[PDB]
């Protein structure tokens, strides 16, 4: 499964969400936090997944760095063994 | 911050099913139950890695692990329950 971010278009927190919600197929009652991200990455994410996520550090600014602590989420999914490519630009 | 306090009898009666899973450390029905929460939106109290952690509350009919789960502290009686996938928590009053 392919999942495309255009970073320099994400401006809120919600809309991440919103945008992770519709490229990773997420529950409709997806709570829209990163505990109920971890909870989909750990229990209902398609795998393999790639995730692209574009203009990285411009999604950085924007957000203070709710951009990071989404891409942790991931990074911690992926060290424990869910099959996740992350490529940024 | 917990938005309130709630009687077990006002919430759904898996819930206390759940409860008494934990008492008896299961057998439980998902392998997330019983993992550490990290509690990443700091809604509950911050505490350090290892003091919380969580379990499914089923919802029947939902085919799925659904929205609901109970969060332990290791305080006494010290209970969360969400049942908006992790949005908000209440702490649970067992003795009503």
């Amino acid at each position: 499964k392919k999942a495309v971010i255009n970073g320099e278009q994400i401006r809120s927190i919600s809309d991440l969400h919103q945008t992770l919600k519709k490229e990773l197929a997420l529950p409709e009652y997806y709570g829209e936090n990163l505990d109920a991200l971890w909870d989909c990455l750990t229990g209902w994410v398609e795998y393999p997944l790639v995730l692209e996520w574009r203009q990285f550090e411009q999604s950085k600014q924007l957000t203070e760095n709710g951009a990071e602590s989404v891409l942790q989420v991931f990074r911690e999914a992926k060290a424990e063994g869910c099959d996740i490519t992350i490529i940024l630009s | 911050d917990v938005s309130g306090t709630v009687c077990l009898s006002a919430l759904p009666p898996e819930a206390t099913d759940t409860l008494n899973l934990i008492a008896s450390d299961g057998p439980f029905p998902y392998s997330q139950d019983g993992v550490v929460f990290q509690n990443r939106e700091s809604v509950l109290p911050t505490q350090s890695y290892g003091y919380y952690h969580e379990y499914t509350v089923i919802t029947p009919g939902a085919r799925t692990r659904g929205t609901r789960r109970i969060i332990t502290g290791e305080a006494t009686q010290e209970d969360y329950y969400t049942g908006d996938h992790y949005a908000t928590f209440s702490l649970i009053d067992q003795t009503c």
